[PDB]
């Protein structure tokens, strides 16, 4: 029942904030959304890959492998 | 950005600070400068190599 | 305008309602095919008024 | 769509969201005729609202 | 009385307002003067002795 | 038809067609051109053969 | 604060945008005064007319009961001069011509200047067609609603100032003329004896006012096409679009005039409860979800149509005389009406 | 009911595309022509795509 | 279990709909097996035979008043005896049709404030996209202001310069031809006052 009840609610509040923000919360992108992104490990590390919600405690890099 | 006391517990990204903090407007249809010129579809017939090229959408 | 020859073909007003130019043998042949095809209708539009 | 007929034979293209001036006249007429059909959407939902006000069988 | 300032900040303006005034020189990077400016900056960092 | 020397100040003869000129409903394109000018014209001969 | 609201008002900063000419621009002449004269003026005039065409039909159709019809012109004209000669028509000329004066100074003036003021600013397109109508849709419609009861009183008037007329001398009021019974009613019957059940005129008042209203300026406006493109007089078309919006609003406003006759005039059945319960709204209602539309249009040109439809028609025609539809029209970009002049002519 | 609300979405689309046509000079979406390409290229899909075929089938 | 309150004689103020007079939702069954329709006589034709009865005279336009008969109220649902009809006993209840047909789903209609919302859905549709989503941009709905004097600055806004321009000889000449219409403001101290015939509205203050 734990996985069951888990992905009910995640599939409804997912659901109610994809309608939302796709309808009522798209005249500010900057407000209502985050720029995210993580790259290859072979390209240097991208602007947007760090951990959101800590913009202003670590800045986040990693050592390119081939 | 002048007060890391208020910049260091707040769960949000900089943006803050870069989203409409200046009165200086430019409204004149020649000087639109778009978020880039290959930001564009190629109607709803994908007609290439306009749509099949990152260079041109 | 080219000198006097006034070279220009279109002279499309505001409201312009049919083709833009008749000066090209293409659009003339256009025209005249287009009346006459909505010349031939009559019998088959007097058809439809009477049912 | 009858002054969209009226432009497609004074030459005028499809997904240009400027054009010569000659051509605003008829566009104009074309955009009302849009906002006419809007209206008839209205009344479309409206009908639907008092068919439930009606509740007849 | 604490707040989230810049959780404030976002409150009073939703988005597209029109708050830009001459009288605030918070309310603009046009509107605060240079001589705050120059006052803030005016003091110098140390330099650090490298001894170790 | 001449080029005579003008005693008027070019630049605001352009200036004041540019900011306020005369218009009405119906305007030919001749005289009326905003999207269809360009700074070089393509000049063909007529009543012959262009590949 | 003055009381448990506070309109806090605030200042902003400017704003502006590339043009300046198919939005909200308030004209210069649209102050109240101005409004309120034209209004007063073309509903004075249109009512005058309308009264005594009512006036003359009515006693022409009193004449006609005790005598017969005219058969040729020769007897037209002498009928029309007897009609002329009758002591019913002069006193009906005087008291429906203070009517007039009352209904197109308070009632159709009040409806003009209401337009006027709220869709005085909506400008028109250069060379095209006001294409943003949907935006005058609101703003002819809160007119209608804020000039719907503004005819009820006088209109229930006239109707006890008819009925005083029509009892025994011992049950009389005495009215000398109509504006003694406008006056006199309020201080004997009290206000509310002038609006009192009043559904059906106010609903028909806002029928008619929207119809007439946006039908006319719609039309003046997208078949513009008519007298613009294809050269025509503009002034037969002017009139036919004047009496198409008044048709119009005939159709419109009439049905909601049946419930009287639905009510208080259909016999009823004894021992049964009165349909409609003597309320003219659920008749309303009833006549709206009805489903054959010709039951509540019988008598349409018999009771109503002759009795409002030249007012209107001659509403249309003086208002767009005088200027109370005439909309601002600016070239978008030459001027005043553009932002962004270097596009104007590239 | 679903296709009301993307019958809705596909007017609102061709009403801004009627609306960048009304008069040239480009009065609703103010010279940017990206911007316009993308709203008739999502009219075109979620019209033919995402109203009528929803609708019908 | 009578509360005289939901008895529409001895509670007044239980308004009636005359739309409905003759039909009574609650007492539907379902199916439907009410016979609310049969021969009408005497109302315009005669139940009486006077097909050769010399001495009377049928006149159908003559028809007396009857009492009016509504358009059939359709059905109101039950929500307690929906809900209950129509649960299920998980894990303890069959996955069978029963056999009488009165375990059909019938379909009952309910309120009318959600279609209220739905009469003005294009309404709000089109409100919420263009006016709470600010599109196409947040000056485009406004009402329209000119800028004031030279704003922002003089490449863009070249008031004065258009000024002096429509003042000169060479600007005078060029409105001699006709081809140049006519000035549309004035300087009149710092600030520019569009005439009245621009039809345009004033530039705002610089707050
Ligand atoms: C809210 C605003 C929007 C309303 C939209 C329409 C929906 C509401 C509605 O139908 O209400 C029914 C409501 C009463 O319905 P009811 O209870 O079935 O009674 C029917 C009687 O015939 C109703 O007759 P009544 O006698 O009960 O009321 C007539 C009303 C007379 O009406 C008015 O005074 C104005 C009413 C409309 C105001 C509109 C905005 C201004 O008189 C009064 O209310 C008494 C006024 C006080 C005495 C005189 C004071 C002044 C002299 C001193 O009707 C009115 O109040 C009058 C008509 C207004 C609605 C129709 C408007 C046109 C159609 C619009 C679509
Ligand atoms: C701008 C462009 C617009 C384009 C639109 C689309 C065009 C095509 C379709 C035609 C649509 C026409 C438009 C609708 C017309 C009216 C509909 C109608 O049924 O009218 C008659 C209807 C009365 O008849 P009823 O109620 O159905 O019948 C019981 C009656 O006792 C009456 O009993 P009855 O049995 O004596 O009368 C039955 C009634 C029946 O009514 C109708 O039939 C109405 C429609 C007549 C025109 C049909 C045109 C068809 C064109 C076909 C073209 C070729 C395809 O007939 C009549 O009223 C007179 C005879 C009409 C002709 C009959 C034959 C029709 C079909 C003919 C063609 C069929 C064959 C085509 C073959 C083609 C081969 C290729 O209503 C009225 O007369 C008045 C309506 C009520 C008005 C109340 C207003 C109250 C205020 C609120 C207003 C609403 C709110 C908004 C306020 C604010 C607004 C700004
Ligand atoms: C949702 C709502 C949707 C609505 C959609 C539109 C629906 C339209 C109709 C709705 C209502 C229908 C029921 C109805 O009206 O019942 C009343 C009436 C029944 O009332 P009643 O109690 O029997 O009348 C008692 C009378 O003693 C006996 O009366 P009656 O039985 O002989 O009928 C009289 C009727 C008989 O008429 C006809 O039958 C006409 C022929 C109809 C043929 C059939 C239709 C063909 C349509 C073809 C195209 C479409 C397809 O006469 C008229 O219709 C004449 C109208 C005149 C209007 C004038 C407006 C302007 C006033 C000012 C004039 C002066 C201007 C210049 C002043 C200059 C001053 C300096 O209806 C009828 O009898 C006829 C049924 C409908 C016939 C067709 C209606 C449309 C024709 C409109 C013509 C006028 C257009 C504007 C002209 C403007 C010129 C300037
Ligand atoms: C981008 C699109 C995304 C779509 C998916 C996203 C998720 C859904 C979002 C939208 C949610 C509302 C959708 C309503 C329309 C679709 C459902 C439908 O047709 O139900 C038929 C059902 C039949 O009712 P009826 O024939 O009048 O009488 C049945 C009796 O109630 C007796 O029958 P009963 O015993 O079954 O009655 C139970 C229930 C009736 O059950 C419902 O109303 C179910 C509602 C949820 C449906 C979930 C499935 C997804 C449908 C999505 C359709 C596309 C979106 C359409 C709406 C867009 C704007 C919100 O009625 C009540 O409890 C009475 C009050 C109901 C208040 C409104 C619903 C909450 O209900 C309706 O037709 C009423 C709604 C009609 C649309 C206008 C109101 C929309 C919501 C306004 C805000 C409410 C807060
Ligand atoms: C303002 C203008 C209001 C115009 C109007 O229709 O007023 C009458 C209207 C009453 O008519 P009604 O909606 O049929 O309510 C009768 C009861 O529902 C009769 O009770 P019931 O047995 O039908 O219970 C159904 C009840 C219960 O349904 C629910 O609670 C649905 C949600 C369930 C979530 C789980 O649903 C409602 O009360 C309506 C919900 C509408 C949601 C949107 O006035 C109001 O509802 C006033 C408040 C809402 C205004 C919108
Ligand atoms: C489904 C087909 C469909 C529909 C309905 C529409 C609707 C409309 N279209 Fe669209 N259009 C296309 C198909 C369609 N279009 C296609 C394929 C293109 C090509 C795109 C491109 O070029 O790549 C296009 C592009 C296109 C352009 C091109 C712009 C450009 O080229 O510069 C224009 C401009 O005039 C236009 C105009 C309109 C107008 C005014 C309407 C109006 O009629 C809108 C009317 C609104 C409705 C029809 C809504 C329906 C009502 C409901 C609420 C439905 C729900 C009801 C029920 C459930 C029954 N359309
Ligand atoms: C949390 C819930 C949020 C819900 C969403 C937000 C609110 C939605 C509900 C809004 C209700 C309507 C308010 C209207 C107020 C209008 C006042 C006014 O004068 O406005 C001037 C505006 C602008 O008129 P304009 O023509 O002067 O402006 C055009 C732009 N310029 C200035 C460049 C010329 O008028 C309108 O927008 C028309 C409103 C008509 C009523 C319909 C409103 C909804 C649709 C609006 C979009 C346009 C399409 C219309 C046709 C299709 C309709 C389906």
């Amino acid at each position: 029942l734990s996985f069951v009840y888990l992905s009910y609610r995640l599939a409804w509040v997912l659901f109610a904030y994809v309608l939302i923000y796709n309808h009522f919360l798209l005249g500010d992108i900057g407000k209502t959304f985050n720029v995210g992104e993580w790259d290859h490990r072979l390209k240097p590390s991208a602007e947007r890959d760090y951990p959101t919600r800590y913009e202003s405690l670590y800045i986040l890099d990693r050592t390119q492998k081939w | 950005l002048m007060m890391w006391k208020t910049m260091i517990n707040y769960p949000e990204s900089f943006w803050y600070a870069a989203s409409r903090v200046v009165q200086s407007r430019r409204k004149k249809v020649f000087v639109t400068k778009c978020s880039a010129r290959t930001l564009t579809t190629a109607g709803w017939t994908f007609i290439t190599p306009f749509s099949s090229n990152i260079k041109y959408t | 305008m080219w000198g006097n020859l006034w070279t220009e073909a279109s002279y499309q007003l505001n409201f312009n309602i049919g083709f833009s130019s008749l000066r090209s043998d293409v659009l003339i042949h256009l025209a005249q095919w287009q009346y006459w095809w909505w010349f031939w209708f009559a019998l088959i539009w007097s058809f439809y008024y009477f049912i | 769509f009858v002054p969209l007929f009226y432009l497609g034979f004074s030459g005028m293209p499809r997904r240009i969201h400027d054009y010569p001036v000659v051509f605003m006249g008829w566009h104009s007429m074309s955009t009302t005729g849009h906002f006419i059909t809007l209206v008839g959407i209205i009344f479309f939902f409206l009908m639907m609202f008092d068919s439930h006000i009606e509740r007849r069988a | 009385q604490e707040r989230e300032w810049i959780f404030e900040q976002e409150r009073q303006n939703p988005g597209y307002g029109e708050y830009f005034f001459k009288d605030v020189p918070l309310s603009a990077e046009e509107h605060f003067n240079d001589l705050a400016r120059g006052e803030m900056a005016k003091k110098k960092f140390e330099k650090p002795n490298h001894e170790f | 038809k001449l080029l005579k020397q003008s005693i008027y100040d070019q630049t605001t003869q352009y200036k004041l067609i540019k900011k306020n000129k005369k218009r009405g409903e119906l305007i030919p394109v001749t005289l009326a051109r905003r999207i269809l000018r360009t700074k070089k014209t393509l000049v063909l001969p007529a009543h012959v053969n262009i590949t | 604060m003055f009381f448990e609201l506070e309109d806090i008002k605030r200042r902003h900063s400017l704003y502006w945008d590339i043009y300046n000419v198919q939005g909200w621009v308030r004209r210069p002449d649209s102050t109240l005064y101005n409004n309120v004269k034209r209004g007063v003026t073309a509903g004075v005039v249109a009512s005058l007319v309308q009264e005594n065409i009512t006036a003359l039909v009515e006693n022409c159709k009193l004449l006609a009961t005790k005598y017969e019809k005219p058969q040729n012109l020769r007897q037209a004209a002498t009928f029309m001069k007897e009609v002329f000669k009758l002591e019913n028509y002069r006193k009906a000329v005087w008291n429906r011509s203070q009517y007039a004066l009352c209904i197109g100074t308070f009632d159709i003036g009040a409806r003009l200047a209401t337009f006027r003021w709220l869709n005085n600013g909506w400008q028109r397109v250069f060379a095209g067609f006001e294409f943003n109508f949907v935006r005058k849709i609101p703003t002819t419609m809160l007119a209608a609603l804020f000039t719907a009861p503004f005819s009820v009183p006088f209109e229930l008037a006239r109707m006890a100032y008819y009925g005083d007329k029509t009892f025994p001398k011992e049950l009389q009021r005495g009215y000398s003329s109509y504006l003694s019974a406008l006056a006199r009613i309020p201080f004997e019957e009290g206000p509310y004896f002038l609006f009192k059940n009043s559904f059906p005129l106010i609903i028909r008042n806002f029928f008619q006012t929207f119809t007439l209203f946006y039908t006319y300026d719609f039309l003046k406006d997208k078949a513009s096409f008519a007298w613009r493109v294809g050269e025509q007089n503009e002034y037969a078309c002017k009139m036919i679009i004047a009496g198409i919006s008044t048709y119009l609003a005939a159709v419109f406003s009439y049905p909601w005039m049946v419930t009287r006759e639905m009510v208080d005039f259909w016999p009823k059945v004894p021992g049964a409860p009165c349909t409609f319960n003597g309320n003219y709204r659920k008749a309303a209602v009833w006549i709206w979800y009805h489903e054959f539309s010709g039951n509540y249009f019988a008598g349409f040109f018999t009771k109503y149509f002759w009795k409002a439809s030249p007012g209107m028609f001659l509403t249309l025609m003086l208002a767009d005389k005088v200027g109370l539809f005439d909309q601002t029209t600016v070239d978008n970009f030459g001027g005043a009406g553009n932002n962004s002049w270097e596009d104007t002519f590239v | 009911y679903f296709s009301m609300v993307t019958g809705l979405s596909g007017a609102a689309l061709a009403t801004m595309i009627r609306l960048e046509l009304a008069h040239p000079g480009s009065p609703f979406f103010k010279g940017d022509s990206l911007r316009y390409l993308q709203v008739v290229t999502a009219h075109g899909l979620i019209m033919v795509f995402f109203v009528v075929v929803p609708i019908l089938f | 279990e009578y509360d005289w309150r939901d008895d529409p004689k001895v509670n007044k103020d239980i308004e009636e709909d005359i739309r409905d007079r003759g039909w009574h939702p609650e007492t539907y069954d379902f199916p439907y097996t009410k016979k609310h329709d049969d021969w009408v006589f005497d109302v315009t034709m005669p139940s009486q035979n006077y097909q050769t009865d010399l001495t009377v005279n049928i006149h159908p336009e003559n028809k007396k008043m009857h009492v009016m008969k509504q358009v059939m109220r359709q059905s109101y649902w039950d929500a307690e005896h929906d809900m209950a009809h129509e649960y299920d006993y998980e894990s303890e209840d069959l996955d069978f049709q029963c056999e009488s047909f009165k375990s059909q789903h019938f379909r009952k209609k309910g309120p009318i404030s959600q279609y209220l919302i739905l009469g003005l859905l294009p309404i709000l549709y089109f409100g919420t996209e263009f006016f709470y989503n600010h599109y196409p941009d947040e000056d485009y709905w406004r009402v329209a202001h000119p800028p004031p004097l030279d704003y922002p600055d003089t490449d863009d806004t070249d008031d004065t310069e258009t000024f002096k321009d429509y003042k000169s000889f060479t600007g005078r000449r060029m409105v001699d031809t006709g081809i140049v219409d006519p000035l549309w403001y004035d300087i009149r101290e710092g600030k520019k006052v569009y005439y009245d015939w621009a039809g345009v509205n004033q530039p705002m203050e610089d707050i």
